[PDB]
């Protein structure tokens, strides 16, 4: 690929924590330690609006499949469901006993899954805002949570070194994945086709697992990741790549099949904590920490 | 939050 810097989005007053493109490709949502969520035009990077309400820093924000809602996870121990068009906070999800770190809607956007420093994973009803189930999932902070293609499964990752797959309906632990070493698992998500799980560990490594067989199929290395929970993505609009931020302030792009690094994006002045891939165009959004505070849009 | 090391 040939990703080139097109726009730089300035606005957050503290480290950016996550960036996500809306499923309809129109917008980019960002969360920050500054307690705010900001919306930007996906193609022109034009600032759209700011959504406020959280009392402390935000670690994650995610879109509902129809692009109408957002859910955010904050250190104020709550998650908030927002109506993007009006900016309204529809519900504040209370239940976690410690910082909420990660969140996602299921495919039908009728449920939300969250991970917390309280070591649990919670499943919430979107319409009522009530917690339906609490899973005693891990023995250390939960770094990521994601639903599979049909929402029947949830994958979670934790500093305890484990990746676990849960049955959404029963809450039973169906599988625990871990390799020959036990470094903290800082991020995890299912692949677009739902067959695999991409997991990041704080030993500078990304791995693609066939969770059904419980085997590691690919390993991606070359970047730096030993301290922060950096997101990773499957880029599918053009070539099939793996994308991730790095602690050396660069965005890394690997060939998913060959595992070779195909490009490194330079420009940020601090750790690239989050990256997102546009659903239809070859566009990548990247966000950096405290010494940088900006979001960058790259196009190939 | 995510911006801080655990």
């Amino acid at each position: 690929p040939n990703y080139a810097l097109k726009f730089t989005l300035a606005g957050h007053t503290k480290a950016v924590s996550s960036v996500k493109f809306s499923p309809n490709g129109e917008w980019l949502a960002s969360s920050s330690a500054d307690k705010l969520i900001k919306i930007w035009g996906a193609y022109d990077g034009k600032f759209e609006k700011t959504i406020s309400g959280h009392k402390l820093g935000i670690s994650d924000v995610a879109w509902s499949s129809d692009s109408n809602l957002l859910v955010s996870a904050s250190d104020d121990k709550t998650l908030k469901i927002w109506d993007v068009s009006s900016g309204k906070c529809l519900k504040t999800l209370k239940g976690h006993s410690n910082y909420v770190f990660c969140c996602n809607f299921n495919p039908q956007s009728n449920l939300i899954v969250s991970g917390s420093f309280d070591e649990s994973v919670r499943i919430w009803d979107v319409k009522t805002g009530k917690c339906l189930k609490t899973l005693p999932a891990h023995s250390d902070p939960v770094s990521a949570v994601h639903f599979n293609r049909d929402g029947s499964l949830i994958v979670s990752s934790s500093y305890d070194g484990l990746c676990r797959i849960w049955d959404t309906a029963s809450g039973q632990c169906l599988k625990t994945l871990i390799d020959d070493d036990n470094p903290p698992v800082s991020f995890v998500k299912f692949s677009p086709n739902g067959k695999y799980i991409l997991a990041a560990t704080l030993d500078n490594t990304l791995k693609l697992w066939d969770y059904s067989k419980g085997k590691c199929l690919k390993t991606y290395t070359g970047h730096k990741n030993e301290k922060y929970c950096i997101f990773a993505n499957f880029s599918v609009t053009g070539g099939k790549w793996i994308v991730s931020g790095s602690e050396d302030n660069l965005v890394y792009i690997w060939n998913l099949q060959t595992k070779e690094i195909v490009q490194k994006l330079q420009g940020h002045t601090d750790v690239v904590i989050s990256t997102a891939c546009h659903p239809t165009e070859n566009i990548i959004a990247s966000a950096a920490l405290e010494n940088d505070k900006t979001i960058k849009l790259w196009k190939s | 939050a995510r911006a801080e090391v655990h």
